[PDB]
């Protein structure tokens, strides 16, 4: 599997998103599945709109 | 520093937990007279800084009034403890459904199975008998009436 991923270019694929920003989360999911980080920056049922 | 008013306050709960006569607070009593004035001390923040023995441990150390005055200022009342804020979104962990409904088992094993452990004694000593059906706990109503 390691000889495979070396010579089918998905290691270069993982290498090359590293150099970008790979990871892309929504407003709603990164406030709704992470609040419990930051009780003190993240105030009151007034703060809607999400970004 | 504490007021006067804050002063006599605290030595008012003091008076009772000297029960004795001996003008000493045993040691192992000093987190339930911070408990006594109304604030929230974790078992963590009583054997560390308010320099409490172990668990249900008496005998080992007392403690006079003055002494207890910066066991009350530089403790429990030089940091957080918790609002409404942090149990609303602690407690949307376990809301799988959204409706601020946990299951009561969920609720008991929370208390019971995680953190500073609670006996099953102590949980049912804080049921407001608030289960349905199958409609179980409404858990903001619960932090409602354990915060007042």
């Amino acid at each position: 599997v390691l000889h495979q991923l070396r010579c089918n270019g998905v290691l270069e694929g993982i290498r090359i998103c590293r150099k970008g920003f790979p990871s892309r989360i929504l407003y709603a999911d990164f406030k709704q599945r992470y609040k419990v980080l930051n009780a003190s920056a993240i105030p009151e049922g007034q703060f809607i709109d999400s970004k | 520093e504490f007021s006067k008013e804050q002063q006599e306050d605290f030595k008012e709960a003091f008076l009772l937990f000297d029960r004795t006569g001996e003008c000493k607070i045993t040691l192992s009593q000093v987190g339930d007279v911070l408990r006594a004035l109304g604030t929230n001390p974790t078992n963590a923040e009583v054997k560390k800084v308010l320099g409490n023995p172990s668990n249900e441990e008496m005998n080992a150390k007392k403690i006079e009034f003055e002494q207890f005055l910066p066991m009350m200022q530089a403790i429990s009342n030089n940091k957080d403890q918790g609002g409404y804020e942090d149990f609303v979104e602690g407690l949307r962990v376990f809301d799988k459904e959204g409706n601020g409904t946990v299951m009561g088992a969920e609720l008991r094993h929370v208390l019971a199975t995680l953190g500073e452990k609670m006996k099953e004694e102590e949980v049912e000593a804080l049921l407001a008998g608030q289960e349905d059906s199958n409609g179980c706990i409404n858990y903001e109503a619960f932090v409602k009436h354990i915060m007042s």
